[PDB]
Formats: C-alpha cells, structure tokens, sequence
C-alpha cells in the first residue's frame, strides 16, 4: 500500500530526466552518483534535493541533505521515512 | 494504512478501530432505549406543553393529536 | 510501601524538584526582594481595603427605577 | 475495515478474571446499598420547607385582592 | 541554571530523546522548565515589539483620519 | 469476529431510569 | 566548515523567495538570480571575507524573512505533524497489584 | 552597497520567465493544454452557458 | 415533541461515547444521525408551529435553583426567535454528521467524535430554548467545553492543545463579564426569567441597563469572535474541518449575536450599549476582512470571513434592527457551512495540505466542489438576487438608513471591508481553482497519459472527489445558498412583517430606520456594493493570471514589505496578548511563589522563627555550665535585680525593655 521501490525509482527518474545540464538521460542508473556518473557539480546537488522534496512533499533537514549525494541513497532515504504521499 | 496501539487499553468509548460483530442487533437494542424514553419524553412534554392562544381549525397543526392543553379544548368547543 | 511502575527517572529533574522544594532555605532579604515582598504583602491588599472601605454601602440596584440613582451615599 | 473492540477492563486479562480485595461488598450492598435505599424513602419523606409552608400563606394573601382569585369564595 | 531559551527555538529535525519536547534525556534545565517547554505559550518572533507600538499606531491614526 | 456484551452497565442505566 | 553552511544558505535562499512569489514561474527566472549570484563567488578562499559573507547573508535572510514560509502538513510546523501518534509503549503493563 | 553583489532593482528585474532555463522541461507539462489558460477558465461558470439558452427560450 | 427536541440529541451522544464500544463504529454513526435527522425534523415542524401561527410554548420540568427570591428552573420556552436559531444549527449539525461519516472513515477515534458533535447540538439547544439568562448559561458554557473537547480532538497535536487552551480560557474571560452581567440581572431585579427582566426593563434605573448591557456585551465578544476577544477563533481551526463547520462557522461564535438579539427588551432602553455595538461591530467588520487576505491557509481564511460577517452583524444590533441581524445570521449560516465543507473536500483531495502556496488546477478535477465554492461565495460577497445578498446588502442601507455621523461613518467602514471581502473571496477560488497547478505531480497525474510501466494500478490518487456522503451535503446547501434568502425575506425581513408579535425581538419606535432603509437612501448607495463587488474583483483577476507582477513589486518595497507582515500577522495583536497578558499572569506566580511563598513569607514565619530560636536557646543553654559559683552569682543577679525593680518604683516598661534587651542581646552571639 505504501511506497514500493518500483514506486520511487521510475517517479525519481521523470525528475532528473528533464535535467540539460546532465551528461545525458542515459548515464542514470540504480547506483548513479550525482558527481562522478552523470554530470553535476556541488552547487547542483542541493538544486536536485529542493526539486526532490517539493515533489515528494516532504522537508530534507540540512543535516540530512549531504549524506544524500546519490540516486541509491534517494530510494533508502525515501523508505525510511513513510511520511513520503 | 492503520497505527499501531496497544490491545490492553478498554475504551468505553470503543478504542482505536472499534466495531463488534455484532454492531446491528446491540444498535437495535440501544436503538429501542432512545425511542422508550423519547415517546416518555413526548408524553410528559405533550402533558405539560401550556399555551395561551389557540389555533384556528383550519390551519396545519400536528401537535393537535397528541398535547392535551388543546385536545380538551378542541372537544370543550365542540358543545354548542 | 509498596512498589511502582519502572520510571525514567531524569537527574535533571529530579534535582529541580530538590531545588524547588529546599528553596525556602535560601531566601534572603535584599533592597529588590523587601521591595517585592513590601508591594504583594503590604501595598496591593491596602489598595483593595483602602477601596473597599471606601466604596461600602454606597451602591445598590435592588429595585432603583428610572429617576433614581445606583448610589446611595 | 474496522477492528473487533478489546481492553482489559480493570486490568483482568481474558484469562483470568478479577479478584476481590475485600471492599467491594461492604461498597456496593453498604455504602452504595444504603444511599439508593435512602433515595427511595425520600420520596416519601413529607415536605417539611420554609417554602412549601409560605406559599400557602402567600397563597392565602394574594386572595384577598385582584391577583390570584380564590377557588372559593367566602 | 543554563540559559533561559523556550524550546520553540530548539532544532525540530535534530535527534531529540523527546522529539514532542525537544530535548535530550539528561539534559539541564532551567528553575522555569515548567513554563519553557513545547506546550507553553508560543513566543512569536516578527518584530521588536517597539516597533509594534508603531505599526499599529498608524492604522489607528489611519483609523481617526478617516473618522475625520 | 468477536462479540461485545451488552454489559453490566447498560442494564444498571436502563433499570435505574 | 565554510562549505556545509555555504550550501545551507543556498538551500535556504531559493525557498524563501518561492514562499513569497506563489507563482512560481515568476520565481523559476528567481532562482536564476540567485544562482548566478553564488557563481560569482566562486573562487574565493580567504576565509577572513569568507566567513564575514556568509555572516552578511544571513543577515539580509532574516531581512526578508517570510512572516509564514510553507511546510508540508505531516512536518515540524506541518498541518498534520503528531497527529494521529501512536502509544510508545506496545507491550502490555506488568502484573502489579494497584 | 553590500559585500555581496545583491541589487535590489536587478532582482526584481529578473522576475519573469527566463528564455533560457535548464527546467522547462520538468516544469513545461503545467503550461499544456490541461492547464492552458484558455481550458482553466472553460469551466469557471459552469452552467451559464447552458442557463442563458433556457432563459431566451423563457422569454419567447 | 417540544421537549423532545432538547433529549435526542443528548442520547445519542452517552450511546455513542459511553457505550460506544457496544454500538461500534458504523452503529455509533446511525444512532446519532438518526438522532439529529429526527431533531431536525420536529424543529422545522416547531418553526411551522411556534412562527406562522403564533403560539409560543412553555415547559418547566423543576426547580434548578430555589433561594429566596431566587427561582431558577429547568424550564424551557420557544417563541419566534428560537425556532429561527434552531433551523441553521440543526440543519447543518446533520449535513456535518454526514459530512464526518466519509470525512473521518480514517481516523480510529471515529466514535468519541460523532457523540462530541451530538454533544453540542444538545448544549445549543439548551442555550436557545432556555427560560432564563442562566439556564442558558448552560448551554453557553457547554458548547465552550465541546469546542475545546473538539478543538483538541487530536490531543497530540500541541497545536491543538494551546488552541483548546485560547479557545477555552479566553471564552471564560467572556463569561466573567456574562456571570457578573447576570449577578446585576438578579440584583436589580430579584430574578433572570426572561419575562421578568424585559417586563420590568422600561422602568429600570438607565445606569443599570448599562452596567448589565455592557457585562453582557464583552460576553457577547468571546463567543462572537470580536475585535478583541478574537485571538481563540482563528487557530480553533486546529479541529477537523466537521467541526469548523457546525461550530466554528455558523451555530458556537452566533452565541454572542443570540444573546444580544434575546436581550433586545432589556437592552434597547439604552443607546450607550447600541451605541458601542455598532461602532464595535464596524472595527471588527474591518479589523478581520484585512486579516484573512494575507493568509496562506484555506480554513485560516474562512474563518476570518466568519468572524467579518459576525462583524455585520453586531452592527445591526446597535442598529436597532435584530429582525435583519435574525435575517442575516441564519443565511449566511447555510452558505458558510458550504464554504468550509467545500474545503474539507479540497483538504481530502490533496494530501490533507491546507497552504495556498501548493494549490492550483483542479477545476477538471473537483467540477461540483468548485461550482459551491463559488455559489456560497457570491452570496458571501452578495451578488445580487442570492441568499446573502437580502441578508448582508441590506445592512448597509440600514446603516446609512439611520441618518446619523454613526451610521454614515460605519457604512464607508463596512464597505471598505465588503471590498476585501471580494479580495479573499477570489483569493481562495483563485489560487485552489483558476490558476496553473502549484502542488507535485501526484496532485494532479491522472491515468491518461499512461507515464507508468509497473506501477500502473496505484501512484495515480489524483484528487478525485468524495463519495455520496461528502458531496450531499454540498447539493443540500447548494439550494439553500441560492433560494433561501429570497423564499424567506418577508418572512425576516419583509416592511410591516408581524412575524415576531410575541415580544421576542423588540424595537422602540424612536429609532425605526426601516421605512428610511428602502425610501430615503439614494439609489447610488443602494447598488454602490453591487459596484465595487464587480469592479474589486476584476482588478483581482487582472492582478493575477494577466499581470502577476504588480502584486509582486508591491511585496517587495520596503513600505509593501512591512504591510504585508503586519496583516499577515494578525495585527500583532496576539504577540500584544501572549507577551504582556498571559505571560505576566505567568511570571506574577513565579513572583509569588518564588519569592513570597517559599521565600519571605517563610523566613519572616516559621523558617525564620526556626533558625532564630534555635540559636538563642543554644545560647542561654550556654550559661548553664554546671559550676556552682557561677550559679550562686546568678541567684544574687537575681535578686538585686528583684529588689532594684521593687523599693526603686520603676515603672514596668523598663523591666519589658530589660527583658527584651537582654533577650536581644543573648540572641547576639559571644
Ligand atoms: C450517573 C450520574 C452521575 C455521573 C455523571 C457522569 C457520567 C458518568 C458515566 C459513567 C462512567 C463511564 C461508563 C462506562 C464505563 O466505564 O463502564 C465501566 C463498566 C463497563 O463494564 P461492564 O461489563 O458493563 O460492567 C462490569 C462491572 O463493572 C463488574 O462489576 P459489578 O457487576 O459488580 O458492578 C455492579 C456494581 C455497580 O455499583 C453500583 O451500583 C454503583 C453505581 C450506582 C449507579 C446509580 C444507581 C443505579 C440505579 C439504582 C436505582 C435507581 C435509584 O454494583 C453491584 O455490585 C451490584 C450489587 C447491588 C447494588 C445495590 C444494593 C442494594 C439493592 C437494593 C436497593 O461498568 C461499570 O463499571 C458499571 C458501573 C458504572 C456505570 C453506571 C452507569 C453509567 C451510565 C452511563 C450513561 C448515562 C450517564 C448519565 C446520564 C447522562
Ligand atoms: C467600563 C465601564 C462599565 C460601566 C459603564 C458606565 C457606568 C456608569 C455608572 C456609574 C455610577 C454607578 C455605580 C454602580 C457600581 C456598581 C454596579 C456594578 C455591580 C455589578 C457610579 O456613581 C458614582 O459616581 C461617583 C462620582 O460621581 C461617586 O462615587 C463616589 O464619589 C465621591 C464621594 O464623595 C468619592 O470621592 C468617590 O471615591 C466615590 O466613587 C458617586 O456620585 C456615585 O456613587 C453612577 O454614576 C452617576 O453618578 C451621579 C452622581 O455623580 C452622576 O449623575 C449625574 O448627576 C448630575 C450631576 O450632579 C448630572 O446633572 C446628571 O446629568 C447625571 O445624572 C453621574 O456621575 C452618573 O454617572
Ligand atoms: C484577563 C487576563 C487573563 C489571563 C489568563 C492567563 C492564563 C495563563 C495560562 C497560561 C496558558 C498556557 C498556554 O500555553 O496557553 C497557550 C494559549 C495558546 O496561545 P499560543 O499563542 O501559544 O498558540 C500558538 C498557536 N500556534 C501554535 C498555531 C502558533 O494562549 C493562551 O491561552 C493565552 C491567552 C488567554 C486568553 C486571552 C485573554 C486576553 C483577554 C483580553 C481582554 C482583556
Ligand atoms: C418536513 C416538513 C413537513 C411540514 C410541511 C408543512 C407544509 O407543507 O405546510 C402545510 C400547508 C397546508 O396549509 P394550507 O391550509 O394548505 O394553506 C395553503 C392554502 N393554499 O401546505 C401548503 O400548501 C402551504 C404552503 C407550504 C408552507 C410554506 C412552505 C415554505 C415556508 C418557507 C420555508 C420554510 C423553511 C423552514
Ligand atoms: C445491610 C446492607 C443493605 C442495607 C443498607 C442500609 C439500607 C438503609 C439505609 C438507611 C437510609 C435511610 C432511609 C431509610 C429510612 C428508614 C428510617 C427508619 O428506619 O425508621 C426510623 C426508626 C424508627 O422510628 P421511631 O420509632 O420514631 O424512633 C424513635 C426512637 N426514639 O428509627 C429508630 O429509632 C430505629 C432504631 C434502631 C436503629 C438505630
Ligand atoms: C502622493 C502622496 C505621497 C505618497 C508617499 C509619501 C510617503 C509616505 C507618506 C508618509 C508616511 C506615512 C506613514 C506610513 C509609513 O511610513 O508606513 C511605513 C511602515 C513601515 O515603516 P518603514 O520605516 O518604511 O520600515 C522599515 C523597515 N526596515 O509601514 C507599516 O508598518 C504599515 C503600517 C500601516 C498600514 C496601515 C494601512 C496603510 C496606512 C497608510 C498610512
Ligand atoms: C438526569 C436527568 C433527570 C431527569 C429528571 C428526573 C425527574 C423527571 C420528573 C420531573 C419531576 O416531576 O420532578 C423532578 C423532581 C422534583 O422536582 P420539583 O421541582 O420538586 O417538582 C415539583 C415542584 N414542587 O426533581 C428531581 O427529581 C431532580 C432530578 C434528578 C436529579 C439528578
Ligand atoms: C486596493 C485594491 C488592491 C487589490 C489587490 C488585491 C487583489 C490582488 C491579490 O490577490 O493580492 C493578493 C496578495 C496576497 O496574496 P498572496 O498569498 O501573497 O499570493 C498572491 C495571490 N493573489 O495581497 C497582496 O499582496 C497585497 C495587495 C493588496 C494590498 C492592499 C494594501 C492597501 C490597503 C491597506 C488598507 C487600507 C485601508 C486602511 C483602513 C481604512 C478604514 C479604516
Ligand atoms: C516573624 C519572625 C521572623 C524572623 O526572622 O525571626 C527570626 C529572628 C532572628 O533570627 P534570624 O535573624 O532569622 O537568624 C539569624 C540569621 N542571620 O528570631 C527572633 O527574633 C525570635 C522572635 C521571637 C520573640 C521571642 C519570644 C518573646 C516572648 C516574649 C518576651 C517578652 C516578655
Ligand atoms: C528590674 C528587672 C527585674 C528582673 C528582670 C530580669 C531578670 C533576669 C536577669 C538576671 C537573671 C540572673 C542571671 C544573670 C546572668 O545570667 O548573668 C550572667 C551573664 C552570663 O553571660 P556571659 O557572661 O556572656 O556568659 C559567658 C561567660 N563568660 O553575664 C552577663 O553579662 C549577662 C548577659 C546575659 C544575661 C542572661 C540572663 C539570664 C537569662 C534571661
Ligand atoms: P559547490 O557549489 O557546493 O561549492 C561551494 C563552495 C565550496 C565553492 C562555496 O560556495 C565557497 O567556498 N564559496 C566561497 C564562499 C561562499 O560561501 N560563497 C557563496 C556565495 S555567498 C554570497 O554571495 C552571499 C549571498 C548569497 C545569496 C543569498 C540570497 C538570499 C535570498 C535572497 C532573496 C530574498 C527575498 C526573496
């Protein structure tokens, strides 16, 4: 009934898949790292988080907003918390 | 989804999802409670309800049938 | 007696209720603290005896009509 | 869906039941026993009232004016 | 006794042993804890309340001038 | 599945009234 | 120290401005703004003027500080956050006599 | 001014749609036709349309 | 019957709360509906009876109080102005039973909460029906308990517990001034029945129709949310929306409006207190129509707009005209009810997120809540030929009826209200409906475009409406919020109208402006809110969707910044409340129980008795040093001393100052 992984993979990948500042749609996978896979620098990183909550209808505390740098820590972060709509 | 809570805790409200199986027959009973001590009510009410003026003949009225200030009074003016 | 339920009993609070409990042990007489005790103890009831006393008997509306006065001193 | 009620009432668990500690007896048929059978006898308790007593009178003294007009005349 | 801070200004997300007060299990507390706390009245922060006194007055005055 | 009595107390209300 | 607060303003800085312009396209060019504003500021290490920017900012932050910024209902300051709480405690109370 | 580049006419300035923007294309399915301008106000009275063909018909 | 329309309510309330367990869920619903469909049934069957045919009818079951001249029944009466008072709130208290069973299917306390509501239609109807100033005291203080019993229902909620708290507490403020009104009642008069005051009110002393109107017009203030006692309505809201609805819109903040209309025979024998309730009642008009603009809270909001149509309505009260306030107060009840019900919807559709920040689209997707939100709007800003428009719109011409400076002056203020009252009511149909969406995708995703592979059959949730039980009451009131105000304007308002011939809303002909209302004010006037209304809005919708940017430009001045915070903020007026009222109450007991409590008034007391005592009896134990020398000069002392006191003739105040010296010194160590 709640959040599934197929939920929040595919639902994710809408989001970045807009991104012209990506290398392309295609280097994104399960364990894409936002800086070393796909084409992001540190000041994007936090631009993707304010796009991630406002989606997903949620707060990122800043504590908890550096230990996110990559798509597979997105799906297990996102889990944990079933305040996700 | 549903919370989680303690199955110890008697509520006489009921508790957290509280509905017996048996709801129906227990809310007729209860039911029948209301509707007792209502028409109790409605007798008392209907045996101590005072007016002063009284209504014409003609006009709708449904508490004609049942108050006594005007029923002895209805029957009173009809003697002529 | 008898025994209680298991308690998270927090030092912190547990020794705030000390405090509150002894602190009549501590008091002292100060320039603020006589002043404190000289407005709430002595000032503020005179004012209400000072008023009461001086607003007694002179009021009342039991059945005072029109062309009549609440006052009666 | 809605879930089937439950509760231990008085902390009596379904397998056991309560235990009495001595009280209940003495509370219920004594003190609670005696009190409602008070209640009883106070309906029949005559009404002994300073009220009661003056309406009557006042009853009486309305009478002899306007307000009031007595049942039977003198 | 530490510093007198209502718990209004104490780090929601951060780890609390009491989230709904925000508060660590041993933590110290001041002589006024009773009326520090979560459930106390909410202390809000817009403005100095210096310049309150003066916002409100010229709606006031706005009040009078229109009256006028 | 399981059942609620109609309980002491609904018929010490309903026999007192 | 000097970065972790640096990306902490930014995260801060675009979501105050979108709090006070609803329409957020008005506040999608905003953002741009903002954006390039940082990029300035690139290379500058000295944190002598380093720390006493991320200071100045600050201060313009609590300057148009939103009287009531947006925050989701089940959130500190959420509409619905501790709402429907669950007991602590699941386990049932020991045998005591009271 | 300030230490920091941060000029209040220029902010204001930059309050309109960009030309360029690497988030049109997460943000582009808002201005579509489910939410054009024109179908957001297609139902904002919904019977009148229907009510002023009766009330015509009423009178003649 | 008459009788029975005050005990079913009650009933089903204790089955549904204390035996709640044994009806379960759906059972505690069924009984307590029933219970107030069949209420509502027999009270529009008392309005047939008690009005159209002009039969008031008494019933007095027993004494309450029996104390010298102090008689106090539980006793009952209906007349004309209470069958009207019960026709809006037991109407929508069975729409807002219905509107829970599908609005709170979720919640697990779902049968605490139905015997809460069934709980306070009983305490409104006791407050209506009553004989007398106190049995209505009853009902008053009973709905104040049930909205803090509602307002922190979900008690885990802090919010909703300081909320309770203010909702609690500052009613009481109120019934201080109601309870010493009513101490003046039975002083001046020997009793409160309400035939007794009013018969004898035209020869009461002027001085004590004030002291009495005045208690019982800061009363009025609390319940009726007003310019001042105000600060518990607007976060009530912390409550589920069924609540708002039956008790925070339309039936718990018309308490104070009802006791004023009530009053009417006792206080139209002074201008003083009409007088400040139509000044008052313009300040509230204005001070709460500003509020709700700036709020980024759809239930925030309209409950602002409750307390700026209380504001009107207040002001026809001092306007010696309780038959349009009567008029007015049922109709813009069955609308607003709408409006907060056409909310909780929109609540439901979206994630339960309430900011305006977030919302938008939706009209495809809520196509019936949206056509009531604007059909309860239009007649809440009165669009001509609607139910709010006899009942709001004509206040204003018997404002400016009334050929006085008050009346003039109050009708620049109410319109200029009535123009924000546009401004906000476009504000919510704007932003929640006729604007580009605002909220994430799952808002507004439907199944169309396909946009999934595997996760087809859930994720979509885009906010669909409610089932039958959240959308009949919407239709019920839709009707209502279009014909109800023309069917019964005779009926209330009408010109020569013998509706209320029982003396249940008196008026004394020196100051009649109704005949003025419709004949002397200018037609400009009369249709100047129909203008401003049509003109207000455009510029709105210009402002928005066309422009966008000048709202923008003004925001961000410094002079625009400050004004938007100011209001925004509810004028400061709870920061002027919690920081030099409550938290002085605070600190003045932490004064006293610091400082004088466990501090002076136990070191000058037995603390300080304790200690001195202590040492002095240490000392005179010192000279006790068992040496017989010692003791023989101590036996000689003594008896010098006996002989210096005896053939010298020393007056005995020396022998005190000798003995409390010695003492005092003994008390001084070494
Ligand atoms: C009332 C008005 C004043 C209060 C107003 C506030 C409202 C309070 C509501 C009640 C609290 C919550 C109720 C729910 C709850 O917690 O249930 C617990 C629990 C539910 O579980 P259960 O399985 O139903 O009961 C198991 C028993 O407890 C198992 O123990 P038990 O079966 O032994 O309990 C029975 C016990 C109960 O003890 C009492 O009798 C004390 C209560 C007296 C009530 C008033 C008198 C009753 C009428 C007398 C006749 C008219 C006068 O008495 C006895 O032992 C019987 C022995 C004989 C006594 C008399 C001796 C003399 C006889 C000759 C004369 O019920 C009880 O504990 C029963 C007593 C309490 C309820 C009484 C009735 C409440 C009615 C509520 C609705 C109406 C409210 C008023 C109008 C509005
Ligand atoms: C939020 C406000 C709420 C109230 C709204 C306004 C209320 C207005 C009523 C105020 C009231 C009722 C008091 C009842 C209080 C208990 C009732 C409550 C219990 C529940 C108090 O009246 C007091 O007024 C004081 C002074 O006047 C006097 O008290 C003492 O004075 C000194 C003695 O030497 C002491 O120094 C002082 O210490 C005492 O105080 C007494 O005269 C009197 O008892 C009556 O006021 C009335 O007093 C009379 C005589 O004055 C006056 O009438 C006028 O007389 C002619 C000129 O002669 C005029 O030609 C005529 O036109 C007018 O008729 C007016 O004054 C009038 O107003
Ligand atoms: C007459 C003076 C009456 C003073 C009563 C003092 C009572 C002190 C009790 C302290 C209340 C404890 C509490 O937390 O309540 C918080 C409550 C809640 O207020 P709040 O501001 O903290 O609520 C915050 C709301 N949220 C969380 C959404 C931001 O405040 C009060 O109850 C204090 C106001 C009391 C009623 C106001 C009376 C003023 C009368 C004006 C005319 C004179
Ligand atoms: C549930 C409601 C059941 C009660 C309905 C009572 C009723 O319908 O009125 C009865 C009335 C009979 O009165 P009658 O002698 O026929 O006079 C009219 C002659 N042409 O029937 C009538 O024909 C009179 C017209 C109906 C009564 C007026 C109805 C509208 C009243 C204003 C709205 C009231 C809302 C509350
Ligand atoms: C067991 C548990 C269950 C029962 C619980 C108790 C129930 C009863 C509760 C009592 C509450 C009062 C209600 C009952 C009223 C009964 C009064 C009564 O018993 O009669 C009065 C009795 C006789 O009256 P009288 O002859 O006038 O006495 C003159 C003495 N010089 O007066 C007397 O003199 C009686 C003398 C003997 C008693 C002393
Ligand atoms: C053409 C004629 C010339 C027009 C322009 C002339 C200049 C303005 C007229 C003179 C000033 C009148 C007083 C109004 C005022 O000054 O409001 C300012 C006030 C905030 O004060 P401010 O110093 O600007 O804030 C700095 C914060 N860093 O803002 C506020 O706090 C708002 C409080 C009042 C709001 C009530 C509604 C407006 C009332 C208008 C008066
Ligand atoms: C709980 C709801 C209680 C319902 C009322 C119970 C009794 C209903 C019958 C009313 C009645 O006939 O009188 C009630 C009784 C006597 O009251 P009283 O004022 O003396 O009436 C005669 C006037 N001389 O007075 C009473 O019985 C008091 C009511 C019970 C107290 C609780
Ligand atoms: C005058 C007519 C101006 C009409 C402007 C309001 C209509 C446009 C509008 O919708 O403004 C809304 C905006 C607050 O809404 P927001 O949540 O910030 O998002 C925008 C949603 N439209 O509201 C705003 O941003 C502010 C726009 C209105 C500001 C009005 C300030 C001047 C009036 C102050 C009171 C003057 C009267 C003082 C008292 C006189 C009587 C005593
Ligand atoms: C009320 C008394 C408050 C009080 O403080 O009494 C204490 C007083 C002196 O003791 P204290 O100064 O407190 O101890 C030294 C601390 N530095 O201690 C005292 O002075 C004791 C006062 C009691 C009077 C002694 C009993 C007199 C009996 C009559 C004697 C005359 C015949
Ligand atoms: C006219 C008056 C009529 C009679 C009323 C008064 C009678 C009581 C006073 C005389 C009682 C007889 C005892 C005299 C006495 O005790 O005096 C000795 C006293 C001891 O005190 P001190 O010397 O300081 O002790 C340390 C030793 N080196 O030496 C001193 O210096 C005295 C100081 C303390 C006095 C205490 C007196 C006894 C207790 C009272
Ligand atoms: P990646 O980009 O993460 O690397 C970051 C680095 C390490 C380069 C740091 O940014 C850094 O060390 N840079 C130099 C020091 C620094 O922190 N610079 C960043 C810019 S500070 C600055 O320019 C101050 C103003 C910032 C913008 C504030 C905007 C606030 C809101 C304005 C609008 C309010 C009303 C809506």
């Amino acid at each position: 009934e709640g959040l599934q992984k197929v939920e929040v993979y595919e639902r994710i990948k809408s989001l970045l898949a807009g991104f012209d500042k990506v290398n392309d749609p295609n280097n994104i996978t399960e364990t894409a790292h936002f800086a070393n896979d796909l084409g992001l620098d540190s000041l994007d990183t936090v631009e993707v988080v304010m796009a991630i909550e406002e989606e997903f209808s949620i707060e990122i505390p800043d504590k908890d907003a550096d230990q996110i740098h990559s798509v597979d820590k997105a799906i297990e972060y996102i889990l944990r918390q079933p305040d996700a709509h | 989804p549903k919370i989680p809570y303690p199955k110890h805790v008697w509520s006489p409200a009921g508790g957290w999802y509280a509905q017996p199986a048996n709801w129906k027959q227990n809310t007729a009973i209860f039911g029948l409670v209301i509707f007792g001590i209502t028409a109790m009510v409605w007798k008392y009410s209907a045996e101590h309800e005072v007016r002063h003026k009284m209504p014409e003949p003609d006009r709708f009225y449904p508490s004609r049938y049942w108050v006594k200030q005007i029923k002895d009074y209805e029957r009173a003016q009809k003697e002529k | 007696g008898l025994q209680h339920y298991k308690i998270a009993m927090d030092p912190a609070l547990v020794r705030l209720g000390s405090m509150i409990s002894n602190r009549y042990k501590y008091f002292r007489w100060t320039k603020r603290t006589a002043l404190v005790s000289f407005m709430y103890v002595v000032v503020v009831p005179s004012t209400i005896g000072y008023l009461a006393y001086k607003t007694d008997g002179l009021w009342d509306l039991r059945a005072k009509r029109r062309g009549d006065l609440i006052s009666e001193r | 869906q809605y879930d089937p009620p439950t509760g231990w009432l008085w902390g009596v668990r379904p397998g056991e039941k309560y235990q009495n500690e001595g009280w209940e007896g003495p509370f219920f048929y004594g003190f609670w026993g005696s009190l409602i059978v008070f209640a009883i006898a106070y309906a029949y308790k005559p009404d002994t009232s300073i009220q009661t007593w003056a309406l009557e009178e006042a009853r009486r003294r309305l009478e002899a004016e306007g307000i009031l007009e007595d049942p039977n005349p003198t | 006794n530490p510093p007198r801070i209502k718990r209004q200004f104490r780090d929601p997300h951060a780890d609390w042993w009491d989230k709904q007060e925000r508060r660590n299990f041993g933590e110290p507390v001041h002589e006024d804890h009773d009326i520090l706390g979560m459930f106390s009245p909410y202390e809000y922060t817009w403005i100095t309340p210096g310049k309150g006194l003066f916002q409100i007055g010229l709606f006031i005055a706005s009040f009078l001038g229109l009256c006028y | 599945n399981v059942e609620e009595p109609l309980g002491a107390a609904f018929y010490i209300a309903v026999g007192g009234i | 120290s000097n970065r972790q607060a640096a990306l902490s303003l930014y995260r801060r800085a675009l979501k105050l401005a979108l709090d006070w312009t609803v329409h957020r396209n008005l506040w999608r060019g905003q953002a741009l703004y903002i954006r390039s504003l940082f990029e300035k500021n690139r290379n500058v290490t000295d944190p002598r003027l380093q720390r006493a920017l991320l200071k100045e900012t600050e201060k313009l932050l609590e300057k148009w500080k939103h009287p009531d910024p947006y925050c989701p209902p089940t959130a500190p300051g959420g509409s619905k956050y501790e709402r429907n709480l669950p007991v602590p405690n699941l386990e049932p109370p020991p045998p005591l006599k009271f | 001014p300030n230490i920091t580049g941060f000029d209040m006419r220029e902010f204001l300035r930059h309050t309109k749609t960009p030309t360029y923007d690497p988030w049109e294309r997460h943000e582009a399915w808002r201005y579509t036709g489910r939410f054009s301008r024109f179908n957001r106000f297609k139902g904002a009275l919904p019977g009148f349309g229907i009510a002023t063909v009766a009330f015509t018909a009423y009178c003649v | 019957m008459y009788l029975s329309i005050i005990i079913l309510p009650l009933l089903g309330s204790v089955v549904s709360g204390f035996f709640g367990r044994k009806v379960g869920v759906s059972g505690a619903q069924l009984i307590t509906c029933s219970s107030v469909i069949i209420t509502t049934i027999l009270s529009i069957i008392a309005f047939f009876e008690v009005g159209f045919n002009n039969i008031p009818v008494t019933i007095n079951i027993f004494r309450w109080i029996d104390s010298e001249w102090f008689i106090i029944n539980w006793g009952f009466q209906y007349d004309s102005l209470t069958v009207s008072m019960l026709i809006p709130v037991l109407i929508i208290s069975s729409l807002v039973h219905i509107y829970s069973i599908s609005y709170m299917s979720s919640d697990p306390h779902n049968q605490r909460f139905f015997s809460y509501l069934s709980l306070f239609t009983f305490m409104m109807i006791i407050l209506v029906t009553a004989n007398n100033y106190l049995l209505m005291f009853v009902g008053w203080e009973g709905v104040g308990v049930c909205s803090y019993l509602l307002v922190s229902f979900w008690f885990t909620r802090i919010a909703a517990n300081q909320s309770s708290i203010s909702a609690f507490l500052t009613n009481r403020v109120g019934d201080c001034f109601l309870t010493v009104g009513m101490f003046a009642i039975l002083w001046s008069l020997g009793n409160l029945d309400y035939a007794t005051v009013f018969s004898l009110a035209p020869y009461i002393n002027s001085n004590v129709v004030i002291i009495i109107g005045i208690c019982l017009l800061i009363g009025a203030m609390a319940k009726s949310s007003q310019v001042g006692l105000h600060v518990w309505l607007p976060m009530a809201m912390e409550g589920p929306t069924p609540v708002s609805a039956l008790i925070h819109a339309a039936t718990m903040v018309t308490a104070g409006v009802y006791l004023l209309m009530r009053s009417s025979p006792l206080i139209e024998y002074s201008s003083t207190v009409l007088l400040l309730c139509l000044w008052l009642g313009a300040i509230t008009t204005v001070f709460s129509s500003l509020i709700g603009l700036f709020q980024q809270d759809i239930k925030k909001v309209i409950a602002y707009s409750t307390m700026s149509q209380l504001g009107m309505m207040v002001l026809s009260i001092g306007l010696s005209s309780y038959n349009i306030a009567l008029f007015h107060l049922v109709n813009h009840a069955f609308y607003k009810a709408l409006l907060f019900l056409g909310a909780g919807s929109v609540i439901h559709a979206v994630a339960d997120n309430q900011d305006f920040r977030k919302f938008g689209g939706l009209i495809s997707y809520l196509p019936l809540t949206y056509s009531v939100m604007l059909i309860a709007s239009l007649s809440l800003v009165a669009f001509p030929f609607m139910t709010g428009f006899y009942s709001k719109d004509f206040i204003l011409e018997s404002a400016y009826g009334q050929f006085s400076f008050s009346g003039v002056a109050v009708y620049i203020i109410a319109t200029i209200g009535a123009i924000f009252t546009t401004l906000y009511s476009v504000k919510v149909l704007y932003l929640t409906f006729l604007s580009n969406p605002n909220g994430p995708r799952t808002y507004y995703r439907l199944a169309i475009d396909n946009f999934f592979s595997a996760q087809a059959i859930k994720s979509y949730k885009p906010a669909h409406e409610g089932d039958f039980f959240l959308t009949l009451p919407l239709v019920i009131l839709a009707l209502f919020s279009i014909f109800f105000g023309f069917i019964t304007k005779d009926i209330f308002i009408g010109l020569g109208s013998n509706f209320f011939v029982d003396n249940s809303l008196f008026i004394h002909p020196i100051h009649e402006i109704m005949i003025d209302t419709e004949f002397a004010v200018p037609v400009l006037f009369k249709l100047l809110p129909f203008i401003f209304t049509i003109s207000f809005s455009v510029i709105a919708l210009t402002l928005s969707e066309l422009l966008s940017e000048l709202v923008i430009y003004f925001k961000f001045s410094r002079f625009g910044y400050n004004i938007f915070g100011f209001f925004n903020q509810r004028f400061l007026i709870e920061f002027f409340y919690n920081k030099y009222i409550t938290n002085l109450i605070l600190n003045l007991g932490g004064q006293i129980t610091k400082i004088l409590d466990k501090g002076s008034i136990e070191l000058f007391g037995p603390y300080g008795l304790e200690r001195g005592l202590v040492k002095l009896s240490k000392n005179i134990s010192s000279l006790s040093t068992s040496h017989v020398t010692t003791y023989a000069l101590y036996i000689l002392v003594g008896f010098i001393l006996y002989l210096i006191y005896n053939n010298l003739l020393l007056d005995y105040s020396y022998l005190l100052l000798i003995i409390i010296l010695l003492l005092l010194l003994m008390m001084i160590g070494e």
